[PDB]
């Protein structure tokens, strides 16, 4: 994923991983989509007929009224300098994503009607440590009451690969009872 | 009249100018690039503007030679589209469209 | 993250600045066209009226802007 | 039977917004509840060309795309172009979608 934005949010994952303040600058970006989650300042920033100006004072006094170091500053005055300041989003949504590739925590995705303890968390886990390399292991569930027996997993660059163990025993006897 | 324009992209015959936000020329107007030659000496080569690109930015027309602008120079507003000499004046000699006697004999009224 | 008082009423302030409901603003004008930001409720074919009243009537309704 | 948007007209060709997981599938109607030059409702439908993603759907108008503004109610049905047949169809003037132009009656 070489996208127009991925290699913004690379490079300020590099520039964290050289100056040694990522799970610092995971916090930062966490603060800011909180920000850009919301349509007004959004609106205020993406919009291209409000000068210039005004954009520079009001990101300067989030930045006081928020505390933080303009080795995050930097990024969003590069961004709406160079006009990229649409694809903030997406620039924030995948940091997390290449901030867990170069810190090696695998999300790991699974939806069932589970209601599961620490010991099928931390094996499925582990199994998938094993099995995907991970430095760190982390989890996330979903709770869907739409899958019977099992589960389903997904993992990868995207979720790409998956294991499911609820209904693809189900498809496969229901597609091989004719077969 | 009294602003300065940034060049910021030179396609050959094409050329981006920057303005400060407020001040922008109308269609058609006349830029005039306070440019040099090789030889250094401030040398202009006059420019048509013909549409304004968005974010402060608009895209114009050199009527003249664009070997040796750079990234980086200054450009002056006129005000007012490309004026020309009018009248008995104009009579007998040689003119280009930047309104210049290109025989070689004396100014002009 | 906060979002202060101040920060939110400039922010609202500006927007309702920009955003007004019967009109907008030009973002480029290339050789007898308009590229119109804004105008969110517009009918295309319905005639818009400039500044210094140049009347101009409207097709490319599009999302970012209005042709 | 989800309720959408539009985004862009052009002409006659449309882009239409919906419900991030619900989305019609391609050739399916589009009925956009409009208005006419004295502002009285009317309906200019539409027919899904291509799905571009992004919850956005292109559409062809089958009228023309006079009294449709942006960010207008958009309807699906579901289902293709429907037209009435049987008994009713013989000896009746149609238009492009079902509704007759005879003036003696309308369908059944």
């Amino acid at each position: 994923v070489d996208s127009t934005a991925s290699r913004y949010a690379s490079a300020l994952a590099d520039v964290a991983d050289v100056t040694g303040t990522l799970e610092a600058t995971n916090s930062d970006v966490e603060k800011l989509i909180r920000i850009f989650s919301e349509e007004p300042v959004y609106y205020f920033f993406a919009n291209p007929v409000i000068s210039i100006d005004n954009k520079r004072s009001v990101l300067d006094e989030i930045i006081t009224t928020s505390g933080l170091q303009p080795h995050t500053a930097n990024f969003i005055n590069i961004l709406i300098d160079s006009e990229r300041i649409n694809l903030v989003k997406e620039i924030l949504n995948e940091f997390e994503d290449v901030f867990n590739k170069i810190t090696g925590t695998e999300v790991a995705v699974v939806t069932s009607v589970v209601k599961l303890e620490n010991d099928h968390l931390a094996q499925i886990a582990k199994g998938v440590q094993k099995i995907t390399g991970a430095k760190n292991v982390r989890i996330k569930t979903v709770i869907d009451p739409s899958l019977v027996a099992g589960f389903t997993i997904r993992y990868g660059n995207e979720g790409s690969k998956l294991v499911d163990m609820s209904v693809k025993k189900q498809l496969e006897e229901i597609a091989a009872q004719l077969e | 009249k009294k602003n300065l324009g940034r060049i910021a992209q030179i396609i050959g015959p094409v050329l981006d100018v920057a303005f400060p936000p407020g001040k922008m020329p109308n269609i058609y107007n006349a830029l005039i690039v306070k440019g040099r030659d090789t030889a250094g000496q401030p040398m202009n080569v006059t420019c048509e503007v013909q549409q304004l690109l968005g974010n402060n930015r608009v895209r114009a027309v050199a009527m003249s030679a664009t070997d040796g602008l750079t990234r980086g120079m200054e450009v002056i507003d006129t005000g007012a589209p490309l004026s020309v000499p009018v009248g008995g004046a104009t009579l007998g000699r040689i003119f280009n469209v930047l309104g210049e006697p290109v025989d070689n004999l004396g100014p002009v009224d | 993250d906060e979002i202060s008082k101040i920060i939110r009423e400039r922010i609202e302030g500006y927007n309702r600045e920009v955003k007004v409901v019967n009109t907008g603003t030009v973002l480029q004008v290339g050789d007898g066209i308009a590229r119109i930001h804004g105008l969110d409720e517009v009918m295309a074919g319905e005639l818009v009226e400039f500044e210094e009243g140049t009347i101009g009537i409207a097709l490319n309704l599009e999302s970012n802007n209005v042709g």
